[PDB]
């Protein structure tokens, strides 16, 4: 089977090689892989929010459960250690109720407004809404509501959206190298800030919104000028410095 | 006649940087560089005169690059090949999060 | 057969000369045979849905649109 | 009216100085002395109680700058840990806070009795300190089994750090609890 | 006369060289023949005692411009006698 | 005996202090019997603490009910570089608990030798204490016993002269419940939020600064170097089989004379609230429902109650659990929904937010909870209850979203009708009035 | 005015929609939030939209424009 | 028409589901943020001469912004009047507001 995306696997040495089991099919992992990339490399699609393969393993937005034999709970796949003999399975009816519930509280709090959130079209949690919890909604009680944070003129937010994944938090403190953005308080309550009033000032800061899942962190310039669907790709490289 | 002779460029569109899934790749296609566009002076419209102006990313479509390259070559079009940029699957654990700092240097 | 043709009760006119005069006549008993199943539509009509309720080709109600989010994100990709 | 972000204050904005009183440092070396000298962060929470002792019983967004200077952190390291436990209060309290309106197991017996006569006694509402700024009222952070409530924690930030108490005071009654808070205000440590 | 006793009596009474896709499905019979054969199929349908596939209902092209022989020439067909319908198809090129 | 289980006499109670008679200082902790011949403890080597803890048969205090011998032994024997690390759970923030801050109250030093005692028996050169940053006065109790042992040599570079280097070190919270969880615990002492990590990996591979550690409660090391002294038999003796050892128990609610005490294991519930407690008010007769141990354990009813042995076992055979063995009693004349609807409120406050499951199901449940109070709800709106604690079950990072699950879960079990009812006299209402 | 509104607004009779909202006071409300539909009849508005008041500027509805603030803190 | 509240203040909110959805690629829609923060359009046209009059954009819009009025007399003597702008628009729903408001009492026990 293809890798997803086409990921290449490179192995130190072939003894360094475990086998697992992905829906029955055989796949050969380096050692170290979790669960989540031994299905990447099976060519299964894993939903994930709060996992970035470019940011350390959070492990809190559970939309990535599977089914482990011998295991009592269903497994955070982008966390757990794949092992030799592990038998993974990822649409059995304890997997995919698992999925439903996790994105009926995704969507608990989350505010109505697709229409005016520059992410539709090409948001993640309007497509696994579509295609793994496919529940009719059936919470009728006050939704949370968030203040919105100024973080300067690149990084437009609306934070009654944000889903808590920490991939913002994560990204300031492992790429970008400045740590402004923290999470603050505890509970149901908890909002992505930076306590004090201050704007982003690093030269990577632009990159929280290709990060963030949803409409929380979006680019202020191009604020509701277009939609997804009616833009034109061209692959190019920039001309800004040599790094090209 | 005329519209056999343009160059075309092959290629495999890559993943978008705004969701995390992996759903589109794989495609092939002929991106025909129509960039003769211009504005109506009635309405601001966006006109043009190119006949494949967007039949490379509507209709025009291939499962591999050999079929794609075939296509090319029978309808006498130039085409140039470029490779798509692949993702390297690296170990990651969740354990890394807690290394030890070591002894107080 | 399909939907509910199978439980009206209408007559198939059938020619015998194979002439413009005979298709006159068949088009005329067809439009009597047609008035027959409207008839029997209108007193067999049941109460109930008329969308199906699959939530992936049918819009949501426009009441539900604007109070759940998943009726929102539904009507959202529909359209 | 806790909120998870810093509104600029006369008596609260980053560029008041703020450092550990001399007396303090002392303190603060065996604090950090408890630790590994390249795990600083970890002094975080007794450093904090500290300086919110100091500060006479609040925690100023100076203060918490301060801190995060001594563990060699960046500020909002720090700000995450004050906003997430409850006992750091970010907005100006009493030189005595007294803490009332307790959980689940003690209003089975009672425990929303104390409440309204305290109000009523200080002519103040929750949260908001008395002209004297002796007094101010809080929500109370409930141990045990409340077998003798109504109970209320008194936390006496009169006399800086080393005088700092936090006492449980049990069988409070509406006219108990007026007592405590004569004693308070004359000075003398009402019993427990 | 329902879509397996076609699919059953096709297979056992017609020449093998003529067919070499058979799909029994509710989306409809299907029988991929060669070019060269074509004709000779839809003769032996239209013709044959237990098939008498009478009616051409149509035909049409379909282009699939990642195979070597691009367009797919397709037959509906349907058996008034027998209140049967059926799809044969073939391949082609430009040229 | 091996029929019958209770009226734990008084040379068998460990914690000969609890009701805090006698000096809880060094030279009381002698008379009772502290720091005696501890220096011959520790040179029997960490081999034969971790073998006489096993025979002991001592489960995990703290809630888990884990074999305490089995996991000091999954400590690691040989060092890779990295120190070894004992942190010691003095944060319970668990409703209706005080076991915990009675023994640092009266018996400080018992937790001081165990910790010498248990460092030894994990090869740790250091001790954390973790105590609730609302115990100020039991911080200060503790602190000045520590002092008192490094100034006797009990504690430090040459421990009873026994020639093991180990340091005991007291740390505090800030109003937290969840940094009682073990991970969260280790966050917490790192400086960090009290979030819970993932497992794997473990904290005896990689705990408290990425370093082997072991998180145990303060009774369980409290009792270790008691049960070194007068053996693992005398130990095991007490209790059913796997469910050895004597207990620390405190009775709350609806009794005649709340109180805690010390008790075998496996003695039937119903004994310990009449013998020592002088029985539930109003009768056992008058009795809706008991809740075990702690509020993280689903309650049982009144025919439950009749017959179930407090342990780990048989509460679990029921659908409930031993937790701190913290029993809250409740009469008739209790509103058990409006209980369970509390309850939720302190599973929503107290949720550390870090996961979807409990972050957004916790303040779910309350809501719901809240409407089915006062009936505001329709009778089908029980199964979706039941429905929303399945899909929190499971489905988290750590145990409270687990505990946040279970009374909801209990209470629906148990006094449905009583649920229904309410929402049947409430649309009665609604029918007459409008 | 604004050079938003001049795109398309070619006539400076009548006030700009971006001033006719401009000039609704904000609605007091009892309370830290607010659910705003647009409309009396929820049917007949914008999708439901709860809004937090926690800060001291009035807190506008991101669907129709209106205002709230907290009546008393 | 294009719909207001009855504040003044504009319907649409530029979510584009109308452009999207319309068969004949009737629509031509450009927006950005106002000066005071709303996300509102600034071009907004419908070729009447492209449109097939289906409803599907009055079926997608979920503000009821765009509605296809009652009037059906707007016969014109150039291609140029039938390429309405926003403010054309915008003029038809001031005229037909109080028609159309009742359809749609009328109409929403149905949709
Ligand atoms: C929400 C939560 C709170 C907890 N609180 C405590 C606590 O206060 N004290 C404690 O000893 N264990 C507590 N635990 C259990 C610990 O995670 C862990 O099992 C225990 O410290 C191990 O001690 P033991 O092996 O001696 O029983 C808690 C667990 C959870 C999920
Ligand atoms: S992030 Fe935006 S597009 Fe995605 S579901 Fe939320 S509101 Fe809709
Ligand atoms: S703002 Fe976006 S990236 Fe940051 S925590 Fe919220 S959802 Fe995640
Ligand atoms: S279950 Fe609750 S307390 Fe535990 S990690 Fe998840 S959100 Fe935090
Ligand atoms: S009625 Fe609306 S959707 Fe249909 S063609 Fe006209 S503008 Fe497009
Ligand atoms: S008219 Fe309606 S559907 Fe069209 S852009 Fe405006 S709000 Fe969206
Ligand atoms: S992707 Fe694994 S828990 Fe979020
Ligand atoms: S009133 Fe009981 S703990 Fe506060
Ligand atoms: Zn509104």
């Amino acid at each position: 089977r293809n890798p997803v995306g086409g990921a290449r696997v490179h192995f130190s040495n072939p003894e360094d090689a475990i086998e697992v089991f992905v829906d029955g099919y055989a796949v050969k992992v380096p050692k170290g892989f979790t669960v989540l990339q031994a299905c990447e490399v099976a060519g299964v699609d894993i939903p994930r929010f709060c996992y970035h393969s470019r940011l350390s393993i959070a492990g809190n937005c559970r939309m990535c459960l599977v089914e482990v034999e011998k295991s009592p709970k269903p497994v955070a796949s982008c966390a757990m250690p794949a092992l030799p003999g592990m038998k993974i399975k990822t649409d059995t009816p304890i997997a995919k109720k698992a999925r439903e519930g996790v994105m009926e509280f995704l969507l608990m709090n989350h505010p109505l407004d697709c229409p005016i959130c520059d992410q539709g079209g090409e948001c993640d949690l309007q497509d696994q809404s579509m295609a793994f919890g496919s529940d009719r909604g059936r919470f009728t009680e006050m939704k949370r509501s968030v203040v919105d944070k100024n973080l300067g003129p690149l990084v437009k937010t609306v934070m009654t959206r944000c889903i808590q994944c920490t991939r913002c938090v994560r990204f300031a403190s492992e790429v970008a190298g400045v740590q402004d953005l923290g999470i603050l308080g505890r509970g149901s309550g908890e909002e992505i800030g930076t306590y004090v009033e201050k704007l982003m000032t690093s030269e990577l800061s632009g990159n929280v919104i290709d990060i963030c899942p949803v409409g929380a962190l979006t680019s202020k310039p191009f604020a509701f000028k277009a939609r997804n669907w009616e833009l034109k790709a061209t692959e190019t490289i920039d001309v800004s410095d040599a790094v090209g | 006649e005329e519209h056999l002779s343009r160059k075309v460029i092959i290629y495999s569109p890559a993943r978008t940087a705004t969701q995390s899934g992996s759903g589109k790749l794989g495609k092939w296609k002929i991106n025909f560089v129509s960039t003769l566009k211009w504005e109506n002076p009635l309405m601001g419209w966006t006109s043009t005169g190119d006949p494949y102006a967007n039949v490379g990313d509507s209709a025009l479509a291939f499962d591999s690059e050999e079929a794609a390259k075939s296509f090319a070559e029978r309808h006498g079009w130039d085409y140039k090949v470029k490779k798509p940029n692949t993702p390297l699957l690296k170990v990651k654990s969740y354990s890394d999060n807690f290394k030890w700092k070591g002894n107080p240097q | 057969p399909y939907d509910v043709y199978d439980q009206l009760d209408f007559d198939v006119p059938v020619g015998t000369r194979g002439d413009c005069y005979d298709r006159y006549c068949i088009r005329i008993e067809e439009m009597r045979q047609s008035l027959r199943i409207i008839v029997q539509c209108l007193n067999q009509m049941p109460s109930g849905m008329i969308k199906a309720d699959d939530r992936k080709l049918c819009p949501p109600s426009r009441c539900r649109m604007k109070l759940s989010m998943e009726s929102l994100i539904h009507h959202f990709e529909l359209y | 009216t806790a909120l998870n972000y810093h509104l600029d204050s006369p008596d609260n904005k980053p560029d008041l100085p703020w450092e550990f009183s001399e007396a303090n440092q002392s303190k603060v070396k065996e604090i950090l002395s408890y630790y590994p000298s390249n795990y600083k962060q970890s002094a975080v929470i007794p450093l904090l109680d500290l300086a919110q002792q100091q500060n006479g019983g609040w925690l100023p967004v100076s203060a918490m700058n301060a801190v995060a200077k001594v563990i060699e952190v960046a500020p909002i390291r720090v700000y995450e840990v004050a906003t997430f436990y409850s006992m750091f209060n970010r907005a100006k309290v009493g030189k005595y806070h007294l803490l009332v309106c307790g959980t689940t197991p003690c209003m089975i017996r009672g425990s929303r009795d104390i409440e309204s006569a305290l109000l009523d006694h200080l002519g103040v509402k929750r949260g908001e300190v008395t002209k004297d700024g002796l007094f101010s009222v809080g929500e109370m952070e409930c141990m045990g089994c409340c077998v003798n409530a109504p109970m209320i924690t008194v936390a006496d930030y009169s006399n800086g750090s080393e005088g700092y108490t936090y006492n449980y005071f049990e069988d409070v009654t509406p006219e108990k609890v007026v007592e405590i808070v004569e004693k308070l205000r004359k000075g003398e440590k009402p019993p427990h | 006369m329902d879509n397996q006793f076609i699919f059953k009596y096709s297979w056992e009474t017609l020449p093998k060289k003529w067919v070499k896709k058979m799909e029994r499905s509710e989306h409809g019979n299907r029988f991929d023949t060669n070019t060269d054969y074509l004709f000779q199929l839809l003769c032996f349908l239209k013709l044959h005692t237990y098939t008498r596939v009478q009616v051409l209902i149509d035909i049409c092209g379909v282009d699939y411009p990642s195979r070597k022989r691009r367009f797919e020439v397709v037959y509906n067909l349907l058996s008034t006698r027998y209140n049967s319908r059926i799809r044969v198809q073939t391949s082609a090129d430009e040229v | 005996e091996k029929t019958h289980f209770g009226g734990l006499k008084d040379e068998d109670r460990i914690f000969t202090n609890l009701y805090g008679l006698h000096d809880p200082f060094l030279k009381g902790a002698m008379k009772r019997g502290d720091w005696h011949r501890t220096k011959d403890l520790v040179l029997k080597g960490t081999d034969w603490i971790v073998n006489e803890m096993k025979k002991s048969g001592l489960r995990g205090r703290g809630g888990a009910g884990f074999p305490s011998g089995l996991k000091w032994s999954f400590m690691p024997k040989v060092s890779d570089g990295r120190p070894s690390y004992l942190v010691v759970n003095a944060d319970e923030s668990e409703p209706g608990t005080c076991k915990d801050r009675e023994i640092m109250r009266h018996d400080p030093h018992k937790l001081l030798e165990g910790c010498l005692i248990a460092g030894v028996g994990m090869r740790a050169s250091a001790a954390y204490i973790y105590i609730r940053g609302e115990y100020v006065n039991e911080r200060l109790n503790l602190e000045k016993a520590r002092r008192e042992a490094y100034a006797a040599g009990l504690l430090g570079k040459n421990a009873c002269g026994s020639g093991y280097d180990f340091e005991v070190y007291i740390h505090f919270g800030a109003g937290a419940y969840i940094c009682g969880e073990e991970t969260a615990l280790l966050e917490s002492l790192e400086g960090k939020q009290g979030k819970p990590r993932l497992k794997p990996p473990f904290p005896a591979n990689a705990g408290l600064y990425g370093c082997p550690t072991t998180v145990t409660n303060v009774e369980t090391v409290a009792v270790s170097p008691t049960i070194l002294r007068r053996g693992p038999e005398w130990f095991s003796s007490f209790g059913r089989k796997n469910n050895a050892g004597t207990k620390l128990f405190c009775i709350s609610g609806h009794v005649n004379k709340p109180c805690t005490v010390e008790e075998e294991m496996s003695i039937p519930l119903k004994e310990l609230i009449e013998r020592h407690c002088g029985g539930v008010r109003g009768g056992w007769d008058n009795l809706l429902a008991i809740i075990p141990g702690g509020s993280s354990v689903p309650l049982i009813p009144k025919n439950i109650c009749e017959d179930v042995l407090m342990d780990f076992d048989a509460l679990k055979a029921v659908q409930s659990g031993l937790g701190t063995a913290a029993v809250i009693v409740m009469d008739k004349s209790t509103d058990v929904v409006d209980a369970i609807a509390r309850l939720s409120y302190f599973y929503k406050h107290e949720s550390c937010g870090q996961c979807t499951p409990c972050r957004e199901g916790t303040g779910w449940l309350w809501m719901i909870m809240e409407r089915m109070k006062v009936g505001n709800a329709k009778l089908e709106e029980i199964d979706m209850l039941q429905e929303v604690t399945k899909q929190i079950e499971g489905h988290t990072i750590c145990a409270l979203g687990d505990a946040a699950a279970w009374p909801v879960q209990g209470l629906i079990r148990h006094f449905r009708p009583e649920l229904e009812r309410r929402i049947r006299e409430r649309a009665e209402r609604e029918l007459l009035q409008a | 005015v604004g050079n938003h509104t001049a795109k398309w607004m070619q006539d400076r009779s009548k006030k700009s929609p971006m001033e006719l909202i401009s000039e609704v006071p904000p609605i007091k409300v009892d309370g830290r939030i607010v659910a705003c539909e647009g409309d009396t009849n929820p049917a007949l508005g914008h999708p439901i939209e709860f809004i937090c008041l926690d800060l001291n500027e009035p807190a506008i509805c991101k669907y129709c424009g209106l205002r709230y603030v907290q009546d008393h803190h | 028409a294009l719909r207001r509240y009855p504040t003044g203040e504009e319907r649409c909110i530029a979510c584009k589901l109308c452009e999207a959805v319309c068969p004949a690629q009737a629509i031509t829609i450009e927006a950005e943020e106002r000066e005071d923060g709303s996300r509102r359009t600034t071009r907004y046209d419908i070729d009447m001469t492209k449109c097939i009059y289906c409803g599907f954009c009055q079926e997608a819009c979920p503000v009821d912004a765009i509605v296809e009025g009652p009037n059906f007399e707007f016969a014109t003597e150039t291609h140029e009047e039938l390429l309405y702008d926003k403010e054309k628009l915008l003029e038809n729903g001031d005229r037909w507001e109080t028609e159309i408001a009742e359809n749609l009492r009328s109409e929403s026990l149905y949709r």
